[PDB]
């Protein structure tokens, strides 16, 4: 009922040699390089508020703690991103970020959109660190700006630090992109029509994501296609700690999961991109 | 209405502070049912329960408990006391040895608003008693006399007991820091 | 930063007198009637499926939980509405609804609309006990049907169990209920526009539901309303157990919470709803 | 021309010690759990339309009646099934049936199959009162799905209250079934290949019974098997109230009449299933 | 909800010059003949068999009836058609049919095929009597067998008193023609397919009648034309005495109903048949 | 890949464990940390302790924990063992009476793989040690001497002491229940 290693690996290098394949990359792809991931950052909003960690975590979801800080006080969220910046692409983090296995495994590969979720300069500074040159793309700007002709378009589908207008990180951005409007919103619509998608680091918790799924998946049912042919392109989603539920949920999708042993979380998943080429 | 609530399952925790602060418009009462974390130390035991309380009932709640270090027991049960109680009923004063029967009655009350727990601890030296004496009271007084006493609690009433026991000097920190 | 139940209770009255309040209605409303709410849905679900109730609860949200249910069996979903039936519109549901003070102090008031979100007739039974008559709207064909010129019309905003077609339970329900398309989205909008609501019985925890006030607020700043004007017309939201970030988050979209007394939740009710009158 | 109860008994325990024998049991069985039979569904129905009881029964047949109720207004059949699972399969109506002594008598027996037109849970029901377990089958998915190795099988063939597309109550549901192309249709022909049948408080008005029983007949004098042999194989009817016309019918189609004593409805039908052991 | 005669009478006559207007005869066409209907005959089976003929009709429908006279004594069957053929077909039934004004007014327009369910040579005689000539058709041999190249072709549907082999009386001649294989049978079907019919003295009490116009719904049904299109070709049923409930069961098998004045039940008939003309 | 998970912050409890089971494949190993419920009874800690390692984790794991119920405690500490080898050194040879002795080691896996939780407990008869001897082992193996045997689990070796102690009828059960 779940991939492993060894049987997904002849299915990415399919999609991959045809130009099909988009990796999706979520905050987990940066915790080898020390960075917080979601449940840190709430342990240091609950520092600046007055809260106690354990007990600010039982007041809401993380969109809705996050959004209760940004009302505190004025001024409040700009300096959260000024703090993200001076942690997250600091010169300790690039550091950690050439001697990363999974960081050297994903620039090795030649691709030609990625999508991260994450706030920091650790997926196209990968590629810069090979030789290769990126173009990150968040904002309306970005798409209507100049780019060399085959440059790997890294798309900032959460946002940039350099860029704080495009940071979704409050409960009333996230309902901003509901509505599927933003430019980011609209290229991954356009790329899920056509592309096979690799998750790795993300786990589905974000309901900006799924009801994208939901409704490729609607026109998928609506133009009434065989019980072969519906199921033929598939997307994976390596995850070492998927449970019981999530993983029959996204059956529904055609998204497959892929365990990675949890014992080394870093090698478990440089394998995995060692195995595409 | 209340601001306040006092959850506690002992009934008879419960006709104490209401003995006391039940004049105090401030403070109602809850009875929800908390599962206390393994530790011998009553500062980590009565932290952690204030959390889980709160949890259960989602109102700024004051929740309590007790330790019964023993100096022939180098400090057991601690907050381990409500399990020894249950076992060892009055065997507990046969179990430790005659001649070494000093002992401290800790108590702490904590109380989460919701963003943050303040703990107040209150202790009592005394030392065991050679056999369980008394009537009156809940468990392990008839075998706790007070320093300078010769009667357990439970040989004293309720204001005599209250004159001795830790909540006896928690009622007034209580009162003057959440203004009851 | 909390109203209590005496100084909400003149504005209340002044709502009520110019046919401008409309309740909302949840599902801790049949709480004394000895229904399930949706904690111990969870744990019958996860006795049919051979979980463990503590385990089966750390797999995902309601939503998704019931998703799973769904899709574990062909035609699982069809007995659980059946059961539903038996349970929730029993016989003994309805002899304690008569002597339940909440919905003796419901029909007494003369309403209009009443909004639920509840799987029973235990709101529209209510006021037929009391002499009066309601209308149930629930799908596009009770809309569309023949009503009495003035009637109480109940919308079920979540579905009821004669029609199962229209309930909402699983993940894929309440994504379809996402694009705000169906006949009780639309109800619920235009009611929006011009009438305070008192939230009874719910928590916001339902993404679809907070989506609405979000919009809602979205044409408030859009229209360039002044801070006196903005904040004129108010919402009220009656909760014994309202925590501290989430009373913070619905003051950004003109909602007040009302602290109700936690000591018998079935009296601090009543004594609002008698104070309406 | 007519067997008697003492008659009939050492005919029943001859089929049911080779295994088959096989109980048919109709909606007459339900009849001391205070129970509506397919007259008091017609007075019900009368009363929501707005009929007298008495003129809407000369309006036309059972199976008429209720396509006109079906089609007066939208989700009205939907509305039928749900009050019918709150009367039929209640709580008083389960307590009725562990001290009704025909449903005691029934499960005593070790059956392999029994075939029920009701649509109530009181026959799988009385089986998993004295310890048995049950497996209800009503439509195609059942068929499919999961059984134990040897759990005596309950053919709902007019279908079962928590599947509603499985009812067949009005007249469109049985001219659907006179293709004899359902899965209960196709599981009755086969195991009458074989089988001697128990009609218990079924009485043959429905067209779709008596077709089928015409064309076994059918087979049986194609394969021109003589006096002695093609009247061999029995079925049994057992009846309080059988006429003059309809027990001569049905020795067409090797059908016995078993006339019970009709004082005592319940007890008469109790008699013959303790007779069996 | 019911046409009368002067709003049916310009259908009819569109229909008519099209060619497309197919009439079908019951037993009601023959009562100014003085002959019996249905229930006459059962008044008569009834003096036969020793019964009274109001204790006679409450032992079963009339299909069940005729079955149990047929199989009271061999040769049982033969004697009843015999007797019919001297009492419907004598010579003063044939005086009363030249001076019968609607057979006059049938035989006044220029048919191509009648359809009819009575057993005696009233309608192809009716034809006779005004100059024209007819084709009776009622059995394989008589559709394989030589005519003109231009008659109208009179189907006898149920039979005829010179074939007694293709008279459907008994019940199990009525579950004969269950299959739709008898060459009235699909010569009906294909008729249906592009035709209007006009239902002249019959009514629907007939199951085979009934699930032919309910298989020509689902080629309707799942041809998945428009609500416009699907209500263009209808039928047409003139009755005096239509209840409440058949008139809506035939407004989904596209069948208008016709009210006739029911004083004169032999006078509306004709000015119905001199209207199409 | 292994598809069990064997959790323990104990690096004592993990070489005895690899010391058996460590040649199967199966079976992989983390360090969760996680905190028991305060009761005496071992069926009920173990069982609180595996959902909250699952919860940790979120793979397939199996969590172990220990009791030793002695008769002079009434069954004290049972599984609140944990605190008292820290209290009560090699005093607790000392708390109990002389002639009494006699003990159960209790030993408890528990192994929870999502969505059931299924308890394998076995059990060890004998007697507190007079003083503690034996330098082998670990935490209470110098105090405890088995039924029959006249030597401590500190005074045996790994090998002789698993044909002792209750982990080494545990590792046969969890073995053929989960086909490591
Ligand atoms: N600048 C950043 O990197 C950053 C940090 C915190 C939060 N955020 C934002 O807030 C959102 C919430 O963050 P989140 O972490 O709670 O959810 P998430 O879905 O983005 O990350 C969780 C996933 O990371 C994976 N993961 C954890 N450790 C890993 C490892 N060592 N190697 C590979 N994968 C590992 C988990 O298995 C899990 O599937 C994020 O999506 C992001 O938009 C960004
Ligand atoms: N047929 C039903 O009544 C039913 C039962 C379970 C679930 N559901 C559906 O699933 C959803 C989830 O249910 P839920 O209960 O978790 O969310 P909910 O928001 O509808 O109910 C929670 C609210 O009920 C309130 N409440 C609890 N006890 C109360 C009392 N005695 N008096 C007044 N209010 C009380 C809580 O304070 C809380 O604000 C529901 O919204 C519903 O759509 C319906
Ligand atoms: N849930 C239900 O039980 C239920 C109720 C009403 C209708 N229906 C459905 O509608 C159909 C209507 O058919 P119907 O009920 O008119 O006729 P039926 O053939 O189903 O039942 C009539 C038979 O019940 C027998 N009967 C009556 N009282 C009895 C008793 N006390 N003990 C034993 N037998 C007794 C009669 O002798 C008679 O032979 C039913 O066949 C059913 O499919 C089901
Ligand atoms: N040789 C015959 O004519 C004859 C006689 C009796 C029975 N049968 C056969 O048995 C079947 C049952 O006969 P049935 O009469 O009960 O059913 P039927 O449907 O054939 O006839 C009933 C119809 O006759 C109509 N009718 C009655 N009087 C009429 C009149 N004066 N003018 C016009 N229409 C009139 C009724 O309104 C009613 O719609 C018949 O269909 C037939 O196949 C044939
Ligand atoms: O002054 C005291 N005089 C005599 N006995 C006392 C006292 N104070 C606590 N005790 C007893 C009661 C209980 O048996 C144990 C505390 O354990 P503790 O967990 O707090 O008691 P509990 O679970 O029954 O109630 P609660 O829900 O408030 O935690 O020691
Ligand atoms: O066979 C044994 N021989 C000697 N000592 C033992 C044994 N078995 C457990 N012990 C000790 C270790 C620990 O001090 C206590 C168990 O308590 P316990 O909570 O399980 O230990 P732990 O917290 O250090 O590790 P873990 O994370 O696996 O729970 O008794
Ligand atoms: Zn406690
Ligand atoms: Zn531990």
């Amino acid at each position: 009922t779940t991939l492993t290693l060894s049987e997904a690996a002849p299915l990415l290098k399919k999609e991959f040699r045809e130009g099909r394949l988009i990796p999706f990359l979520g905050a987990g792809f940066s915790k080898p390089l020390k960075l917080p991931d979601g449940s840190q950052l709430i342990a240091s909003l609950a520092k600046t508020l007055g809260f106690e960690p354990e007990l600010f975590d039982m007041h809401g979801r993380f969109e809705q703690l996050a959004e209760f800080f940004a009302i505190s006080a004025p001024n409040r969220l700009q300096r959260l991103v000024y703090e993200m910046s001076l942690s997250f692409d600091s010169a300790e983090a690039e550091a950690l970020r050439e001697k990363s296995p999974m960081h050297r495994a994903l620039a090795a590969l030649d691709w030609r959109t990625i999508y991260t979720t994450a706030y920091d300069k650790h997926v196209e500074g990968a590629l810069r660190d090979a030789g290769k040159q990126a173009a990150v793309l968040a904002s309306f700007a970005d798409f209507q700006g100049p780019r060399a002709r085959d440059v790997c378009e890294v798309i900032k589908f959460a946002g940039t630090l350099d860029q704080p207008d495009t940071i979704v990180l409050t409960e009333s951005s996230y309902f901003q992109r509901m509505a599927l409007d933003a430019p980011p919103d609209q290229r991954l619509r356009a790329d899920l029509l056509a592309n096979s998608f690799l998750f790795i680091g993300y786990s589905f918790s974000d309901t900006n994501i799924r009801y994208i799924w939901y409704r490729m998946n609607q026109l998928r049912e609506q133009s009434q296609l065989g019980v072969k042919h519906s199921q033929a392109r598939r997307c994976f989603f390596a995850t070492h700690g998927a449970g019981l539920v999530q993983p029959d949920i996204l059956q529904q999708w055609n998204i497959d999961v892929i365990q990675l042993d949890p014992t080394d979380k870093s090698a478990s998943v440089a394998r995995l991109l060692e195995s595409i080429a | 209405a209340p601001t306040w609530f006092y959850n506690t399952t002992n009934s008879e925790k419960l006709r104490e502070l209401q003995h006391v602060l039940g004049g105090s418009a401030k403070l109602g009462y809850l009875t929800a049912k908390v599962t206390e974390i393994l530790d011998v130390d009553l500062e980590t035991v009565i932290r952690a329960k204030a959390i889980a309380a709160y949890r259960a009932v989602r109102v700024p709640v004051i929740v309590e408990h007790g330790a019964l270090c023993i100096d022939a027991l180098n400090g057991l049960p601690g907050a381990l006391v409500k399990p020894f109680w249950e076992s060892l009923d009055t065997r507990l004063c046969e179990v430790i040895p005659a001649g070494q029967r000093t002992a401290r009655a800790r108590g702490a009350l904590c109380y989460c608003d919701g963003r943050e727990r303040h703990v107040l601890i209150e202790e009592t030296e005394g030392e065991i008693a050679p056999s369980a004496r008394g009537t009156g009271g809940f468990h392990w007084d008839p075998i706790f006399i007070p320093k300078g006493q010769t009667r357990t609690f439970a040989e004293m009433s309720l204001d005599e007991k209250l004159s001795f026991s830790p909540l006896g000097r928690l009622h007034t920190r209580l009162r003057t820091e959440l203004g009851l």
